[PDB]
């Protein structure tokens, strides 16, 4: 019965050229990249645009239509079929001025808008699980528009997704949109640029929860830039730890696997990085790409980002609690945040995050959770995000001590 | 896909002077295939800096602007079989390691350079040219020389680019 959007993470990828690096830079060459995409157990590609867009012109704008320097449509339809036999979906961003400045157009809103209309039953009928529509601030009446596409997506099947993304990071214009439209995946910059502290992030989270009914909703950082953009290297391990295990649906761009930072090496376009598959990836600068920046040398590493990321998301697509959990938090100090995921008669997991620089007692308070949970004395470490604890072995939870930027997840059985 | 030419179709600069090349040179063009296209952001300009060793080595920096601050990496180009070639040093010695080789392919020393890349990583080639100047930006003419030059050896004009001049962090 569980819609699959709600059964894993989702992986957006923007740029099919500088995803695959080498070579062509076409819809055969991301199918040769799928066994990749299935190590991390993602649920969902969120693909393009990749249809003919003469930049800003209207009239020479064509939704179904693949620009011929990504492939055909045979390539595409050969892609869903390899797809769906590694059970991973499909959606296809259709935002349409996608080349020029303003991705919905200046002028001429209801042509626009009935272009995106018109491709809906068009990509269904090929195969596509949905679509991904971004910049919503820049489409005059959007609430109208995403409610009308909604209804027709839903209309070929319940499980066919629609996610919109927008630049705002305001609660009262984020709720507005949602209003009439309760059930729309939306990403957004929620979450980016307000400082970091523990405190700060616990009340984001939690009061956005509050005004939207505890209803399912997306985990991010931004509609389509890398994490890197936004965090220091430090705290990276940290936040995906807290996006693999808040109830939603986690998503990530490409290279946030590998922690991929254009600002890392002379040369990246700042916004739409190359992605990094090993030591040759740029050979005009030899030297510059250490083994330690990409996924060849981070696949050989238990201790790499990508290692972690291949973890986290095995749990998240495997666990009771962390697909269809409630969520209750702690008010814990200044530095820290920390919460507990249950669902019914399966495992539990505790989550402890600290911001801070400086190491800490964690004291956690049991009646800060409702009257009806309770926590064991004890609860076995399943894993941290620093090196040198013994995981599969039982830690103390009123004992609790956390190193700089450390996040654990422990878990522990149902009793009655 | 576009297979790496043979070592026989790159020419190498006659007479090459090691102590003439030496000093800064402007990254002001690129070509190869590495997702890097003409109709699209080609990044920013940054800076490869040459400093001539008692043995012959060059000690390479590469300067860059990163996200609010200046960015450096350096690394070791080793003396090949003959004048004008190197090739990479410090490198691991486990049997799937990248190597690279370097073969400055035209120069002037004072305005203008052109250098082919070639990396091999087991049994994969991976190749590209760049376009070197004294000063961050060069004529017509001789981006028009290195854009037929890349074209002669299998690259797409589209798969050519010209990143933007910046002034911080490459002026010293």
């Amino acid at each position: 019965a569980q819609k699959w959007w709600h059964t894993g993470a989702l992986y957006r990828i923007g740029d099919l050229q500088a995803f695959q690096g080498h070579g062509a830079g076409n819809l055969a060459g991301l199918k040769g990249r799928l066994d990749y995409l299935s190590s991390l157990k993602v649920k969902g590609l969120v693909l393009g645009p990749i249809h003919k867009n003469q930049k800003d012109d209207v009239a020479q704008t064509d939704l179904l239509q693949i620009d011929p320097n990504f492939g055909s449509k045979e390539d595409f339809d050969s892609l869903l079929q390899s797809a769906k036999k590694k059970s991973i979906r499909v959606i296809l961003d259709l935002t349409p001025n996608y080349r020029g400045e303003n991705s919905w157009f200046s002028t001429q809103v209801d042509t626009v808008a009935t272009k995106v209309k018109d491709a809906l039953e068009f990509w269904l009928q090929a195969g596509v699980d949905g679509f991904q529509v971004r910049d919503i601030e820049n489409l005059k009446d959007a609430s109208s528009f995403l409610a009308e596409w909604q209804n027709i997506t839903k209309g070929f099947s319940e499980d066919r997704l629609l996610i919109a993304g927008t630049n705002s990071s305001d609660l009262q214009q984020i709720l507005s949109l949602l209003e009439s439209n309760k059930d729309l995946l939306l990403t957004s910059s929620y979450l980016s640029d307000s400082g970091s502290t523990g405190e700060h992030t616990k009340s984001l989270v939690t009061q956005y929860l509050n005004a939207t009914g505890n209803r399912w909703c997306s985990w991010s950082l931004s509609q389509a830039r890398l994490l890197t953009s936004f965090l220091p290297a430090q705290l990276l391990r940290l936040y995906q730890l807290m996006l693999f295990t808040l109830p939603g649906t986690p998503v990530f761009s490409y290279g946030d696997e590998i922690g991929l930072d254009a600002a890392a090496l002379p040369g990246q376009p700042m916004e739409a990085p190359v992605m990094l598959w090993d030591e040759s990836s740029f050979p005009d600068i030899p030297g510059a790409v250490s083994a330690n920046m990409t996924v060849k040398g981070q696949s050989e590493d238990p201790g790499s980002l990508l290692s972690l990321f291949r973890r986290l998301s095995d749990q998240r697509s495997k666990e009771r609690s962390l697909l269809h959990g409630d969520f209750h938090a702690f008010s814990a100090g200044p530095g820290l945040f920390s919460y507990i995921r249950h669902w019914d008669q399966n495992e539990r997991f505790l989550v402890v995050l600290n911001f801070g620089d400086v190491g800490l007692s964690a004291g956690l308070q049991a009646s800060d959770l409702p009257a009806s949970a309770s926590l064991p004395a004890k609860a076995d470490l399943l894993l941290s995000t620093q090196p040198g604890r013994e995981e599969g072995s039982p830690l103390e939870l009123e004992r609790l001590k956390l190193e700089p930027h450390e996040g654990l997840l422990l878990r522990f059985p149902y009793a009655a | 896909l576009i297979p790496a030419p043979p070592l026989s179709k790159v020419p190498l600069q006659q007479n090459f002077q090691d102590n003439q090349f030496h000093g800064k040179w402007y990254v002001v063009g690129r070509a190869g295939n590495t997702g890097l296209r003409e109709d699209k952001d080609p990044g920013k300009m940054f800076a490869t800096i040459y400093e001539l060793k008692e043995d012959k080595s060059y000690n390479v920096t590469y300067v860059w602007f990163g996200q609010k601050k200046c960015m450096y990496s350096i690394g070791t180009f080793v003396p090949g079989s003959q004048p004008g070639e190197f090739t990479l040093g410090n490198i691991k010695s486990a049997p799937g390691r990248t190597s690279w080789l370097v073969r400055v392919v035209s120069t002037n020393y004072n305005q203008h350079a052109m250098v082919f890349f070639k990396s091999v990583t087991q049994n994969r080639e991976g190749f590209a040219i760049t376009l070197y100047g004294r000063t961050k930006e060069l004529t017509s003419e001789l981006k028009e020389n290195f854009i037929r030059f890349s074209k002669s050896l299998g690259l797409p004009e589209n798969h050519i680019v010209f990143p933007v001049p910046i002034d911080q962090c490459i002026d010293g």
